[PDB]
């Protein structure tokens, strides 16, 4: 399921803004 | 005549904003007036502490920015924008800046404390919100953006991480790091990768329409449990955003999907919020037919989720962070750069 793909992915924690 | 009342509310709000925009509040407290309790959050710019104002006993969230790090990160102008804007605005779903000041080393922004936590933590735990639940939060952002955009403000960092839940279950937008007051186009690459409109990614020159794209991303994530464009690395997210394809979960209602197709619209001549009817293409969309816009503003709708109260200074809805101590140098740093702060 797509949801299972997400929760196993690299970006499930708080995401930072991008710089410069 | 709904629309005429909104116009005059907004005209009055602009006169209020402009007075403060032109004459900003400055140096309204001092570090030594606050007891520091616990670090309750950090980004890649500084750190946020639960503090107690000793003269009143009130609790606040104090953002500390190291001036030398702001300068090295080339965030001078954005930081001046952030404070100038936040001290001028006044809306129920905007976190209140209560005091601001600076010393030799740091800038400080002391805001109202929200013990209920960020939307982000609640969303990840629960998984996804029901359509009605997502719609209650989305409504508050629609109104908030109508307010901000009317003042020529672009917000540029919508995401659940920047939304805090107050003690009535309503939300407050709580970080203005990239907000800017601009007529016409602006060009800075900023935002959060999952939430960036295609015209930002493509270095194209952009406006408030980026906020409405971002609202589509937020509604999608709230209702699905994951973002419409996700991948392990940012360049892979950007490829997905600029492709022009989105897939929706099968449980999304047909009204929700139609809303989102209109907000996640690569074509700027067709994106909702950016047409001749403006924010009214959104407020009148079928997904919003049960939303009483005035009742949301007045905070009369019953919240789907009230975080449990445990004290005005309780921190159990935030994670633990390593404590570091605030060091104030005996020499002034970056005095000229931050003179207006
Ligand atoms: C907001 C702002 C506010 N005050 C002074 C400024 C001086 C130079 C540039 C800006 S600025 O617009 O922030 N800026 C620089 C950041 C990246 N984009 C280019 C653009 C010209 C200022
Ligand atoms: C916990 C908290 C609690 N109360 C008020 C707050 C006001 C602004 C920011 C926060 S904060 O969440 O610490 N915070 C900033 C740090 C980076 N993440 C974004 C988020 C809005 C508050």
């Amino acid at each position: 399921t797509t949801y299972a793909d997400f929760i196993a992915s690299g970006r499930t924690g708080r995401r930072n803004a991008i710089h410069d | 005549s709904e629309q005429e009342s909104v116009k005059e509310f907004l005209a009055k709000a602009k006169e209020d904003f402009l007075k403060k925009w032109e004459n900003p509040a400055q140096n309204t407290a001092h570090l030594d007036q606050f007891e520091r309790i616990k670090t309750i959050g950090t980004g890649s710019f500084g750190r946020v502490m639960l503090v107690k104002h000793m003269e009143t006993g009130n609790h606040y969230a104090m953002k500390i920015l190291d001036k030398q790090k702001v300068v090295k990160l080339k965030q001078i102008e954005h930081t001046l924008n952030e404070k100038r804007i936040l001290q001028a605005v006044n809306f129920p779903f905007l976190v209140k800046l209560e005091f601001s000041f600076k010393d030799n080393s740091n800038l400080y922004m002391v805001m109202e404390y929200m013990p209920g936590g960020d939307m982000f933590s609640h969303l990840r735990r629960i998984g996804r919100f029901s359509e009605p639940h997502a719609r209650f939060y989305a409504a508050q952002i629609v109104l908030t953006f109508e307010y901000l955009h009317s003042l020529d403000l672009i917000y540029r960092d919508l995401k659940p991480e920047n939304l805090l839940i107050d003690q009535q279950g309503y939300i407050k937008v709580a970080d203005f790091g990239f907000a800017k007051r601009v007529k016409g186009r602006t060009w800075t690459l900023c935002g959060t990768p999952e939430y960036l409109a295609p015209e930002i990614i493509l270095s194209k020159g952009y406006n408030k329409a980026v906020d409405w794209w971002a609202l589509g991303v937020l509604i999608y994530e709230m209702a699905a449990g994951y973002p419409p464009f996700f991948a392990d690395q940012p360049i892979q997210i950007y490829e997905k955003i600029v492709s022009g394809k989105v897939r929706f979960p099968s449980h999304f209602s047909s009204d929700l999907k139609d809303l989102l197709r209109n907000l996640l619209q690569v074509d700027l001549t067709k994106r909702f919020g950016n047409l001749k009817n403006g924010v009214n293409d959104i407020k009148n969309h079928k997904w919003f037919a049960t939303t009483d816009w005035i009742a949301i503003y007045q905070r009369k709708v019953e919240a789907p989720f009230i975080p449990k109260f445990k004290g005005p200074g309780d921190t159990s809805n935030f994670d633990d962070y390593e404590e570091e101590e605030i060091r104030v140098s005996i020499n002034e740093k970056c005095g000229k750069e931050f003179s207006e702060f």
